[PDB]
């Protein structure tokens, strides 16, 4: 997290969080974000997820890949396609204030191999 | 005597000695052609202060790492061909009327490097030929007229150089070999050129460790706890620095190695190709059983161990002396706790011992022919978290093979399921997932950040199969 006092029931129903660890990251707008985006309702997750951090997400800590993006500035983004969440992303970075506010599901730990080599 | 951009330079190049070596920074192209291209006036520019920076004709303090220098001197000309005369007058310029000779040395460098990359036009060959030979007696100079003669031939590279070549270059060398190790522990030199493409490359290990075919083999790279396959028809050094920089991007020049592989299992006959089977197919498949992939008996196990120690030690019956150590060597990481410490070494003693007569190179073709025949022979596996089946456990084992698509059961090793090639309608992947459709059916979604070796594998096996 970046804030401890969020609550995600307080935003979302359960439907929308269950199985879900909620969390709220406010980044300070320095440099570029350069946080990478895949997914999308149109794709075959179904919601947004960091595809890679290159840099201010970098810089924060908090979010890495696989974490998913479920809203920016208090908007609900985890109906948005991905140009529609790339798009929301980087006007939040450009207009507004000092931070973003980005609401994450943390992706867990991994209880498997993910980087078997073998052919 | 010595031929000059001289009387070129009246019909191609830009009014203001300007064919001639100069310190002085350019501030518009030489070529008018380029000249007219105000867009293109800052490029031309950055090109010359790199070329000046590189053969040491630029007065400044801040000095360039030498990749950054060849970098910026080509990078562009590469994607934008109408640079490609401009980079070479800017190199000819440089080397006429040079008279400092660590100057000129360095800059025989970079026209080295640059024939390797792109020929001059049609109407610039004719006078970069004759530059190159009227000064035949340059060190570098035969080669870069072979140079343009081989590229001409195979088609431009699509990356500027590759370290290896800048190393090559700065020390005025020509001939270039690097490593590539192969599944068994060795390794050897092999001989590459700016123009080598990855199955060149294939070809001549081929002939060196006496395969039959190498077909269904690669080069692969292994970089940053990655191994990445090479495309067949790529040039090797492309290759290098276009997944150098997709790891970089999706992940101080970054260590690496090449290896020689078995990429696609299809139609493996063991003691067909003994060559193929002693050094590469035998130590790819030992350590994926000896991970526990394959659904294996007890007595399965032990018969196996016995081909497996004699292939690893041949006549010394004494490495069984400490069972813990050896015995992950041996015997499956899913089966070690089916019997004790000595039971385990009794057993396999047993079995090793029927194979004195035979080599090593007879205990790996036994082994292999052995479980050839085994579903899950012959793949790449992908340990993912599934989230389509709820009947599934939420972790599964995924081979790829020539098979199709399989779903194991970690715990059983059990096949939950087959997705044939020949019911597998749709696939698609992101760098933390993999999906794939059957029929009108059943779908897969996982999470992985392997989906992109899924995706070359799916591609090459259904290429493959088409042709």
């Amino acid at each position: 997290k970046y804030e401890e006092g969020f609550d995600p029931y307080s935003m979302f129903t359960p439907e929308q969080i269950m199985g879900k660890d909620v969390r709220l990251l406010r980044i300070k707008k320095e440099g570029s974000l350069d946080l990478a985006l895949e997914g999308g309702v149109d794709s075959p997750i179904g919601k947004v997820v960091v595809s890679a951090v290159y840099g201010a997400a970098e810089r924060h800590g908090g979010i890495v890949k696989g974490d998913e993006i479920m809203a920016i500035n208090g908007k609900i983004v985890t109906d948005y396609t991905l140009a529609e969440a790339e798009a929301a992303l980087q006007k939040a970075w450009n207009q507004g204030g000092d931070w973003i506010d980005l609401v994450v599901a943390v992706c867990p730990p991994k209880e498997y191999d993910d980087e078997l080599t073998f052919f | 005597k010595l031929h000059t951009l001289e009387e070129f330079s009246y019909e191609f190049f830009r009014a203001p000695h300007l064919w001639a070596y100069s310190c002085e920074p350019l501030r518009q192209p030489l070529l008018k052609r380029v000249h007219a291209n105000v867009d293109l006036w800052d490029i031309a520019c950055q090109i010359f202060v790199a070329i000046l920076r590189y053969m040491g004709d630029y007065p400044s303090r801040q000095a360039w790492p030498t990749l950054e220098l060849t970098d910026q001197i080509f990078t562009l000309a590469l994607q934008h061909p109408a640079l490609q005369d401009e980079v070479y007058c800017q190199i000819l310029k440089q080397l006429t009327h040079n008279s400092n000779r660590h100057s000129e040395e360095r800059g025989w460098q970079l026209l080295w490097l640059c024939t390797g990359l792109f020929p001059p036009s049609k109407g610039l060959l004719p006078h970069a030929q004759k530059f190159i030979d009227t000064r035949r007696g340059k060190l570098l100079a035969p080669d870069c007229s072979r140079r343009i003669q081989k590229v001409l031939r195979t088609g431009p590279r699509k990356q500027p150089p590759h370290q290896v070549e800048v190393e090559a270059a700065e020390q005025n060398v020509s001939r270039i070999c690097h490593k590539i190790y192969f599944p068994n522990d060795t390794s050897e030199m092999l001989e590459v050129v700016a123009n080598t493409r990855v199955r060149d490359v294939c070809d001549s290990i081929a002939t060196r460790l006496q395969l039959a075919s190498w077909e269904g083999c690669s080069l692969f790279i292994k970089i940053s706890d990655k191994v990445i396959s090479q495309k067949e028809g790529d040039f090797f050094f492309d290759s290098l620095r276009e997944v150098s920089d997709w790891v970089k991007k999706n992940k101080v020049t970054l260590p690496y190695q090449v290896y020689f592989m078995r990429k696609l299992w299809l139609n493996i006959s063991p003691g067909k190709d003994v060559n193929a089977d002693t050094i590469l197919h035998y130590h790819q498949e030992l350590p994926k059983y000896l991970r526990g992939f394959h659904k294996c008996s007890r007595e399965d196990a032990i018969h196996l161990a016995g081909l497996i120690y004699k292939a690893q030690f041949n006549n010394d019956r004494s490495q069984l002396a400490s069972v813990p150590k050896i015995l992950r060597e041996l015997v499956p990481e899913n089966l070690t706790r089916l019997m004790s410490s000595e039971e385990w070494k009794k057993s396999i003693l047993l079995a090793y011992d029927k194979h004195k007569d035979k080599t090593v190179e007879e205990a790996k073709v036994a082994f292999l022919k052995w479980i050839c025949r085994w579903p899950t022979f012959g793949s790449a596996f992908f340990e993912v978290k599934q989230t389509s089946e709820p009947s599934y456990p939420d972790v599964i084992l995924i081979a790829i093979n020539r098979h199709g698509v399989l779903l194991i059961h970690p715990k059983t090793k059990d096949l939950l399921t087959t997705y044939p090639f020949t019911k597998i309608s749709s696939w698609s992947s992101g760098s933390t997932y993999f999906h794939m459709a059957l029929g009108s059916g059943s779908r897969l979604l996982c999470e992985t950040s392997l989906g992109y070796k899924m995706d070359d594998l799916l591609t090459s096996y259904v290429q493959q199969l088409l042709s």
